[PDB]
């Protein structure tokens, strides 16, 4: 549910759409997530490793 | 390229604002058959 | 007024959407020479 459970009741969102909202938050347009989603996920999975 | 993309129409507000101007243009020809 | 401004074209997406409508308009006249 991303930030929504902090401000009210938890509202579900797909996790890749949560990451798109984040990307807009850092000033990178949300298409840069969806055009690279498998890489962004592989980078995150490697970083957690 | 995008995972989970869906098919839907995207409307263009410039299009009927062009197309009702085609119907204006076309009525000028259809009448100007006559003089 | 602006220090370091540079000369380049700015494209207008409304312009070929008007101009291909000029080529539609113009073909109506070029054919309507004939009837
Ligand atoms: C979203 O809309 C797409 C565009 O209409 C649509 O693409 C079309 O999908 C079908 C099935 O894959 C294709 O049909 C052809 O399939 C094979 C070749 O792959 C041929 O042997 C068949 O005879 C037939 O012609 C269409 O060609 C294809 N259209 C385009 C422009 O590529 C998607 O399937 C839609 N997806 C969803 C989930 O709604
Ligand atoms: C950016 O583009 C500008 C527009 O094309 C261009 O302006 C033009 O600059 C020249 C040189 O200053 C002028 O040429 C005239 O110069 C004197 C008058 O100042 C006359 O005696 C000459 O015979 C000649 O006509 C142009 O008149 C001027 N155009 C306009 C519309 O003002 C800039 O120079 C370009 N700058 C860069 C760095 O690319
Ligand atoms: C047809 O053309 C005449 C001018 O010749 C104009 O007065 C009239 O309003 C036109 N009618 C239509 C239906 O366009
Ligand atoms: C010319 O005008 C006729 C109607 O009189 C139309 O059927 C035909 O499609 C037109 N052809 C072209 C090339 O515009």
């Amino acid at each position: 549910s991303g930030w929504t459970f902090g401000a009210g009741a938890a509202l579900q969102i797909p996790f890749a759409m949560q990451m798109a909202y984040r990307f807009n938050g850092i000033g990178v347009t949300q298409n840069v997530l969806y055009e690279n989603q498998k890489l962004i996920a592989n980078q995150f999975n490697s970083a957690i490793g | 390229v995008v995972i989970g993309i869906v098919n839907n129409t995207v409307y263009d507000p410039l299009q009927p604002e062009l197309d009702s101007f085609k119907e204006e243009l076309d009525k000028y020809f259809k009448n100007h058959t006559s003089p």
